[PDB]
């Protein structure tokens, strides 16, 4: 899709070195008896030691990699249920990133982290063709926009558009939407048409078609005439 | 869906597109109407090999 | 027309109760798998039948 | 206000700058760049030096290293 | 069905139960091993009031299992036919008490 | 309805304590000594070798020119010790095993003869577990015993 | 970081549901055969079974996984030796190694270097292993249990995508090797002959 | 049910049956540790089954993101905080039961109505 | 040949971040009721941590069918983790992932 991007791998010994200083007991001291209840840690799929308070564990990896030193490629899954917790810096995962919803507010209610402030701060950098260079990842190292790899999705709840979703709470040809019911968005689509691919995103009103009709376009688009450079 | 919360079999989230084609469908319903129709090209495809043999 | 499109909004929103009946009659433990298919699947054929009934 | 919540509109600038910074084929470039970088040169010194010994009446023994490596 | 009994649910029943498999492990919900050594007196409290009540050689170990009435009861079953259905299984070798 | 590419225009016209010195001890001890570690895992409460027997003994139980793959030494002296620690009678035993999980952040403050401490970081750490306290083994009938 | 290898652990269950004999065995690479797990562990050192036990269910109060787990101790019960279950595996694969001595060290190597060259392959870390191998083993229980549902092999969160970089380094990799061993032999058969 | 290891050599206790004092005891068929039988009950097969259906309800269910919350009131805590999930037996033949858990007392109940 | 010296004394196990254990490769224990510290040769006054209070079967020993010069030092009675004041510390710890080549 237009928006996925694909991870080109780190090292995952920041990481696990970190892990160690801030409470993961390494497995050759694990008695399940005495720790019923400790979280396994995984990196990469190996095993490397318990937890027991993972919960503040996880929240203090995001930040750190909102902050910007876990290198934001980085996926860290907490499967509450499953007492587990896993990381992958792996190379080859695809992702693809999104709006952060802080249910913090003055507000009293959830909301995206970015705002109108951010937003100009964009134009203003786009518009620039006096320099404060406002670019996507300023947008990353303010923890407004995370990457989200198909695993780590598993533990979220994504909105589907600001407006229609956050704030609590009509045309008949307008087409009919569902509710805001689920009140622990943790993030939000940055637009729902970054689904489509390149070929896709060519079809005008594709969400009014059946759905071959899209793919044959999809597929003839690729073999139309027109000027394939300028050169 | 990862927009939906877990154990939800309301129709809308098992897969019941709602809307018409002339009012266009929402973002998940497109992508369960595709995930419907890519079912649909690939039986075609399977289907007329199937029976290319079994005419001959 | 606009009083066709009421309807047809009507028509469908009386699945989702039929539906939501079938539902909370299933989670109250409620239901009657007929002999021949589980509690699960014995949901299943009545909500798509809904469902499909509501379309045509 | 600079801190209303945005709306749906806003997103395109979010896109825009996503594009304007990462192109349609980063993916391409940043894997090969990345390969070109360290992969290259973590591939050389895995196995940076192979040896030879040769056993006298004193064992002469040789073998040869792998250094730095350059790309023009 | 046959040419009379065209449409009595009733002789449709016995017949779907006259042909469709059931095995035990259908009907069951566990079974449990114990060692209550004496044949006679049981040191579950029921099996007592049973052990006379047909007592009116064996081994310590009581083998006793226990099924749901509806699966039971759905396909309907008399333990009367099931017990001797295990008499008939093995032999006589192994004694059989069933609850009523 | 439509798209409006002059945008830019609104958005260009818009914008009590034991406190202890510790020294650098000596090093030809550590030369020739090594401190290890050790933990018994039989959870025998206390399980010290001070009721285990006497005496207590710890210890371990043509071609032409050719190249050969290379690794680095420690790990080429670590392997090329594969006789294990081992403590017995002449009968109670135990037997030792490498752990090297956390064999660096281990500093050691020992209570000596006073509540001070020179400065020692463990050597290894060694997991010593018991044996034959069934004695019971079929060596080489296990195979014939397990192909029945 | 290296081969990028491909050993392939699998703990197979044995015997359908139903059926007795429901004994667990493991095929570790170059052993010609699958051994019963309570074995390895034995190898790895772990011998007291309710230690084994406690390396695969976390939870004491779970008694339908032990008993899942019985006939697996049983199976073991003519080991109790760490040596011997080593020897037992040195029988089993490559037997060309023949000294005797060496042959339990080499299945002790094999564990060593040949078993989940992730997690590790340096020296004295069974005790990893040993875990790792339960945890492979506790979810093999869950799901023949019934307590969670088989893996899903189309997860996309399960896939990895080769761009330029992977590929060119695979395939580099190789043809690096293939002058190395050229520039050896070279080298080699150059001295092989005191050649300028 | 119930497994019991032996002391001293940890293995896992055999019923070895007593006949002459007449009742039951754990062997160990490594070192010959005996003891009781704390109860004549040996095995239990258990076919049809209703656990797991609160597998790891932990403290922090609550704290999942994803779970439906719900708004009935607990029968203790009288609190109408509560995430739910259907049973979490992954078989086919299983019930569609809800099993909430409120907030607050972290206790757990359910929607039936045919068994409670 | 092996001689239990004394194995009595009562060593006490710290575990320390790396930036700690390159620094050791004085103190002053300034303990207090149990919120235990300690100050450190300058450096900070890093508390001790009751890691794990209880701990068994555990002996420190050090040596000089071959046999060696087995000596049984001391033996575990508490094991501890470093409190790392914080201020430099989280700054370089959180920073511990400011490190590449080239
Ligand atoms: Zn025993
Ligand atoms: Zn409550």
């Amino acid at each position: 899709s237009l928006m996925s991007c694909i991870s080109v791998g780190t090292d995952p010994m920041p990481i696990i070195t970190f892990l160690s200083e801030w409470g993961m007991e390494p497995l050759e001291d694990y008695v399940p008896h005495q720790s019923p209840d400790a979280t396994r840690v995984f990196v990469n799929g190996v095993w490397h030691g318990v937890h027991r308070n993972p919960a503040r564990l996880m929240e203090t990896l995001r930040t750190l990699r909102r902050k910007g030193d876990i290198n934001p490629e980085v996926s860290m899954i907490r499967d509450i249920r499953e007492k587990e917790l896993k990381i992958f810096t792996d190379a080859g995962r695809v992702y693809r990133p999104l709006f952060i919803v802080e249910d913090d507010e003055s507000l009293g209610h959830k909301e995206l982290k970015v705002r109108k402030g951010h937003i100009a701060k964009l134009m203003a950098t786009e518009y620039q063709d006096d320099v404060e260079e406002y670019t996507w990842s300023s947008l990353l190292n303010e923890g407004l926009v995370e990457y989200i790899d198909a695993e780590e999705e598993e533990s979220i709840l994504i909105a589907m558009q600001p407006e229609d979703l956050e704030p609590a709470e009509v045309d008949p040809a307008k087409r009919i939407r569902v509710s805001h019911h689920a009140t622990t968005f943790t993030h939000c689509e940055i637009h729902p048409s970054m689904i489509l691919g390149v070929a896709a995103s060519i079809i005008p009103f594709p969400d009014h078609n059946q759905s071959p009709r899209n793919t044959y376009q999809s597929a003839m688009g690729k073999q139309a005439m027109g000027v394939f450079l300028t050169n | 869906l990862p927009h939906f919360s877990k154990d939800d079999y309301s129709p809308e989230s098992k897969g019941f597109v709602e809307n018409s084609y002339l009012r266009g469908l929402t973002p998940q319903e497109f992508f369960f109407h595709a995930m419907g129709g890519r079912e649909g090209l690939i039986d075609t495809a399977v289907k007329t090999a199937e029976t290319g043999y079994i005419q001959r | 027309d606009g009083p066709t499109m009421r309807e047809i909004t009507e028509t469908i929103a009386e699945a989702k109760k039929k539906v939501l009946d079938v539902t909370k009659e299933a989670q109250a433990n409620l239901l009657t798998a007929k002999h021949g298919m589980t509690l699960r699947e014995s949901f299943e054929d009545n909500v798509v039948r809904f469902l499909n009934e509501a379309r045509d | 206000d600079e801190s209303a919540p945005i709306t749906a509109e806003d997103s395109w600038a979010v896109i825009s700058a996503f594009f304007r910074e990462k192109g349609l084929v980063s993916q391409q470039l940043d894997s090969f760049n990345q390969f070109v970088d360290y992969t290259l040169q973590d591939i050389i010194c895995e196995d940076s030096t192979l040896i030879l010994e040769q056993l006298a009446q004193i064992s002469r023994k040789y073998e040869i290293s792998f250094g730095k490596i350059y790309v023009t | 069905l046959e040419p009379g009994h065209a449409a009595d649910q009733e002789q449709a029943k016995l017949i779907r139960s006259a042909i469709e498999h059931t095995t035990l492990k259908s009907v069951t919900i566990a079974s449990e091993i114990y060692y209550d050594p004496d044949p006679r007196s049981t040191v579950i409290p029921e099996d007592e009031e049973i052990i006379q009540l047909h007592f009116s050689q064996q081994s310590p170990w009581l083998l006793r299992l226990e099924l749901d009435r509806a699966a039971m009861n759905d396909k309907d079953l008399t333990m009367g036919q099931v017990g001797e259905r295990i008499k008939q299984t093995f032999k006589n070798d192994l004694f059989v008490i069933w609850s009523e | 309805f439509i798209k409006r590419d002059r945008m830019r225009r609104n958005f260009l016209r818009m914008r009590e304590y034991n406190e202890f010195p510790l020294r650098a001890i000596p090093k030809e001890d550590l030369e020739n000594m090594r401190t290890h570690l050790l933990k018994f895992q039989s959870k025998k409460k206390i399980n010290p070798v001070t009721d285990f027997h006497l005496p207590v003994r710890l210890h371990r139980k043509r071609k032409t020119r050719q190249l050969k793959v290379l690794d680095e030494n420690a790990k080429k002296l670590r392997f090329e010790e594969f006789y294990p620690w081992v403590m017995e009678d002449f009968y109670n035993t135990w037997v030792g095993s490498y752990e090297a999980g956390n064999s660096d952040s281990y500093v050691l403050l020992s209570v000596e003869d006073d509540g001070s401490f020179t400065m020692i970081p463990a050597d290894k750490v060694y997991k010593f577990t018991a044996r034959n306290k069934y004695a019971t083994l079929t060596i080489d009938e296990a195979e014939k015993r397990m192909d029945k | 970081k290296g081969s990028r290898f491909i050993s392939t652990l699998q703990v197979k269950l044995y015997g359908r549901e139903g059926s007795s004999a429901r004994t667990i065995k493991a095929t570790l690479p170059y052993i010609k055969q699958d051994i019963p797990i309570v074995i390895i562990f034995r190898a790895l050192g772990i011998i007291p079974d309710g230690e084994i036990l406690e390396h695969i269910c976390y939870d004491v109060n779970d008694w339908q996984m032990l008993e899942m787990l019985k006939p697996c101790v049983e199976d073991g019960f003519v080991i109790q030796d760490r040596e011997t279950a080593l020897d037992f595996i040195g029988r089993r694969g490559t037997a060309l190694g023949i000294k005797k001595e060496k042959r339990i060290q080499y299945a002790k190597d094999i564990l060593q270097k040949e078993f989940l060259p992730h997690i590790t392959q340096l020296e004295g870390f069974e005790s990893r292993k040993a875990f790792f191998l339960g945890y492979m083993i506790n979810r093999l229980l869950l799901c023949a249990l019934d307590r969670k549902d088989q893996d899903d092999r189309d997860h996309f969160g399960k896939k990895r995508l080769d761009l330029a970089g992977p590929l060119l380094a695979q395939l580099f990799k190789t043809l690096f090797k293939k002058l190395t061993k050229d520039i050896f032999r070279y080298m080699q058969r150059t001295v092989e002959e005191a050649h300028d | 049910t119930t497994f019991r290891f032996c002391r001293d050599c940890n293995n896992m206790l055999y019923p070895r049956e007593d006949k002459e004092n007449n009742r039951l005891l754990f062997e160990c068929r490594t070192c010959s540790y005996v003891e009781e039988a704390g109860s004549p009950l040996v095995y239990r097969h258990e076919l049809i089954t209703n656990i797991g259906e609160t597998a790891g309800v932990v403290q922090d269910i609550g704290s999942d993101p994803t779970l439906p919350r719900s708004d009935r009131e607990c029968p203790k805590c009288h609190s109408r905080e509560n995430v739910f999930f259907q049973s979490q037996q992954r078989r086919k033949d299983t019930s569609m039961v809800l099993f909430f858990v409120c907030l607050s007392c972290s206790h757990i109940f359910t929607s039936d109505q045919k068994n409670k | 040949d092996l001689d239990l010296e004394r194995s009595n004394r009562q060593v006490w196990l710290v575990r320390l971040p790396m930036f700690l254990a390159e620094k050791w490769r004085l103190g002053k224990i300034r303990i207090n009721k149990s919120k235990i510290t300690l100050l450190l040769n300058e450096p900070h006054e890093y508390d001790l941590e009751l890691t794990k209070k209880v701990v068994e079967n555990e002996y420190v020993f050090t040596e000089q069918t071959i046999p060696k010069k087995t000596a049984i030092v001391g033996t575990v009675c508490h094991e501890c983790q470093v409190m790392p004041y914080h201020k430099i510390v989280e700054q370089r710890r959180n920073i511990v992932k400011l490190n590449n080549k080239e």
